[PDB]
């Protein structure tokens, strides 16, 4: 008959073969990363092999389909989804080419190493030893080399393979409809087909830069008063007006500033917030935390976990022979198992990713009703705002007084919510000028309007002027800086990291607006609330199945991301580095360099 | 999981014909638009309810 039938037909069988080869190749995933055994690699390979394949027959299928005949809009989707992502257009020689650097770059970044100079008896990795280097160690000399030296051994190597990599991607987006895969990537946010709805590729670029203009003041009081701290620490290197070096920022390449809180306390004699203690003395396990964040959960009226949830799940470290990667992770295997996978500690930091982790593990549940080529997030980003939003209120103190962890005795005044604002600050705000970089970087690259030849030269010329962070060794075209980013080696959007930030604090400033509650922002409690639930599970249950700009309409009101709650939310702070920042000097010098 | 039409109460079928659904008929194999009407389940322990 007509297109439609017929394509509805196809989805229907579709559907079911999905769902079990899915099912089969999750189950051997996770039977690997729980038992770590050469068996269960080779399992892995065949059923990744099996769901490869028949993702490729059913997108070489799909073909016979035109999209233009049909108008329910629901169907389009899946069509175009299953379209899109297993269609491969490059010659034989040329996929596997692409494949074959791929691996290397994943092989190349896995076993990268680098040791003490002029030495070749003892080296070590860049997980064990580096990152405690450059997060404890306050030695200029050795933090100096070892920034150096991880870069020199990397991106010189890494740096011709990203150069065929670049073009092979180029090629991959110029044989589809894309201008370039700086396109490709910027199309998931793309929005066609609804009247008042509609989300062009291009507009999303201006939309950053807009949001970026407005958070400027903050970040460059935050970074004021950061070089004025750590003056103290490092006073001849440090210049009062130039940008800070690049190795004194508490990790290998400055995407967070929380190891510098120590160095930069506000009142150091007034106590931290801590319950380690506390649960410690109350005796506490695995499973008691679990159930108070299940308990949380319940107390907003959302569904708890079912009884496979607690049987399957493991949340211990075997140990002895079994070994497996501690990493936290929330599986959805499908067909109605949903397991999480993390190592527990008694401590504050499990605590809280015990309940982040929850949170995404009802995400899934919610929209299990959905059809398979539905079951995801409106966009990259909402699943992350989901499953952070929910450690903003877990950490509040009136949430612990009322557990019970924090006694009763606990007052609240200037410095204590000075020093979490603080806290939070350097862990939020400072990595949004780094994102913001490096994405419009590649976006340029990938572009073709930088030559190759000037392809670090740029790189630091824009460090200076966003970031603030001048290079503290001269570096020529062989070095490939962005190469040593693990998400950049590994070929992942790194935008979602900006996106995703700016979208929780729109949602929490909803929830708290209809919680009815008053006062300060940052102190925000949910627990007793049932209309939020309900609200946040409206969006939640939706799937894919609606423009993102609709979902996002549906809990706060407005069609596209803003700024306001975020600055908001940091206001008090804002005043106070106001106020500090009275005889300091605001804004960074590019002319400056430390190698004289 | 494909009939041409509905059941009359308290009936049974269990005729296996491909179940054509393109234009062309063809000629009861398997193929585009020509389906098997028996899928199957599949039963695992780990299941959920
Ligand atoms: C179309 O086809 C593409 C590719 O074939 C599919 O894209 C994949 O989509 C999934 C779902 O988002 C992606 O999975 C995510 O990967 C992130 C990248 O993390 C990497 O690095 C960490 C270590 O830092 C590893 O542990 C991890 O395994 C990755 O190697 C993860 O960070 C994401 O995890 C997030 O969510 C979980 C909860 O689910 C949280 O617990 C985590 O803390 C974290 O916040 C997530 O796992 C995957 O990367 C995509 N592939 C690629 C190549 O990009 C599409 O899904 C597919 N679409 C269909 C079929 O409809
Ligand atoms: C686009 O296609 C989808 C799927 O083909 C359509 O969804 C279908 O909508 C109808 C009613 O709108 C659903 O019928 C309902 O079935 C339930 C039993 O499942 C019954 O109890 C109800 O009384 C009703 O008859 C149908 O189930 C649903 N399809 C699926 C797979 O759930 C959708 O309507 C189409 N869009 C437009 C604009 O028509
Ligand atoms: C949500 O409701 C529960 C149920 O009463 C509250 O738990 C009580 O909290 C008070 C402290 O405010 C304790 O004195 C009670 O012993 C608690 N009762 C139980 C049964 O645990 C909880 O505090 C409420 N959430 C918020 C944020 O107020
Ligand atoms: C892990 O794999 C080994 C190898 O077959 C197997 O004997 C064992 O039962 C598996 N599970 C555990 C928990 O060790
Ligand atoms: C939460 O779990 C308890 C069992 O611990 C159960 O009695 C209760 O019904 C669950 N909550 C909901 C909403 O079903
Ligand atoms: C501390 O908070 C009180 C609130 O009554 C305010 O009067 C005072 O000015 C604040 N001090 C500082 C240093 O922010």
């Amino acid at each position: 008959s007509t297109i439609e039938e017929q394509a509805k037909t196809f989805l229907d069988k579709f559907n079911h073969e999905a769902e079990d080869l899915f099912y089969q190749s999750s189950l051997a995933s996770w039977n690997y990363n729980t038992n770590i055994t050469e068996e269960n690699v080779q399992n892995m390979n065949n059923a990744g092999d099996k769901w490869s394949a028949f993702l490729k027959e059913q997108s070489t299928l799909a073909q016979m389909y035109p999209l233009q005949e049909i108008q329910n809009l629901t169907v389009k989707l899946q069509l175009q989804a299953l379209q899109q992502n297993g269609s491969s257009v490059l010659s034989e020689d040329k996929s596997k080419r692409l494949n074959t650097i791929l691996n290397t770059m994943s092989t190349i970044y896995s076993t990268g190493k680098v040791c003490n100079p002029d030495n070749p008896q003892e080296c070590l990795l860049l997980e064990p030893g580096l990152n405690e280097i450059m997060a404890n160690s306050l030695d200029y000399n050795e933090r100096l080399w070892a920034w150096e030296s991880w870069r020199s051994e990397v991106g010189k190597q890494l740096r011709p393979l990203y150069e065929e990599y670049v073009v092979l991607k180029n090629e991959m987006a110029r044989a589809n409809h894309y201008e370039d895969y700086g396109d490709y990537w910027r199309g998931d946010y793309e929005v066609n087909g609804v009247d008042g709805y509609d989300y062009s590729r291009g507009q999303l670029i201006e939309d950053v830069e807009h949001t970026f203009e407005e958070i400027k003041p903050l970040y460059e009081h935050l970074h004021a008063y950061v070089r004025a701290k750590l003056m103290n620490a490092y006073p001849s290197y440090i210049s009062p007006i130039g940008c800070l070096p690049a190795h004194l920022l508490g990790d290998m390449w400055g995407r967070f500033w929380t190891n510098l809180y120590s160095l930069t306390v506000p009142f150091g004699q007034k106590p931290n917030i801590d319950v380690t203690d506390a649960m410690v003395d109350q005796a506490w396990d695995a499973q008691r935390i679990f159930k108070e964040a299940e308990k949380f959960f319940v107390s907003v009226g959302l569904p708890n976990m079912t009884q496979g949830f607690w049987e399957n799940s493991m949340l211990t470290d075997p140990g002895n022979v079994q070994k497996a990667v501690c990493h936290p992770t929330a599986w959805d295997l499908g067909k109605g198992d949903f397991r999480i996978l993390m190592c527990t500690k008694v401590t504050m930091d499990d605590f809280l990713t015990a309940h982040h982790e929850m949170g995404h593990i009802q995400y899934d549940m919610a929209y299990a009703a959905q059809p398979f080529l539905l079951r995801n997030g409106a966009n990259e980003g909402f699943h992350e705002a989901v499953g952070e939003i929910m450690s903003l209120s877990a950490a509040t103190p009136k949430h612990l007084k009322s557990i019970g962890l924090l006694s009763p005795d606990f007052q609240e005044d200037n410095e204590t919510e000075i020093n979490f604002l603080l806290k939070q600050a350097l862990t939020i705000v400072g990595t949004l000028p780094f994102t913001y970089m490096l994405e419009k970087w590649r976006w340029m690259v990938f572009k073709g309007e930088i030559p190759k030849d000037q392809w670090m030269k740029k790189w630091w010329e824009m460090k200076r002027e966003i970031v603030g962070v001048v290079e503290p060794v001269p570096h020529d075209e062989t070095y490939c800086d962005p190469a040593s980013l693990f998400h950049v080696s590994n070929d992942y959007s790194f935008i979602r990291y900006y996106t995703r930030t700016l979208y929780q604090f729109q949602f929490q400033e909803a929830l708290c607006q209809a919680a009815k509650h008053e006062g300060p922002l940052h102190k925000c409690d949910i627990s007793n609330s049932t209309e939020a639930g309900q609200k946040l599970f409206n969006m939640l249950r939706l799937g894919k199945s609606e423009p993102w700009t609709l979902a996002l309409e549906n809990v706060v009101g407005a069609k596209n991301m803003n700024v306001r709650p975020l600055l908001n939310y940091f206001e008090p702070l804002f005043t106070w580095l106001k106020d500090q920042n009275k005889n300091s000097f605001v804004g960074w010098s590019t002319d400056w360099s430390p190698y004289a | 999981l494909f009939r041409k039409s509905k059941l009359k109460p308290f009936e049974r079928d269990i005729s296996t014909e491909i179940y054509q659904a393109g234009n062309k008929p063809c000629n009861g194999v398997a193929g585009p638009n020509c389906y098997s009407p028996l899928q199957s389940y599949g039963f695992r322990p780990t299941y959920g309810v």
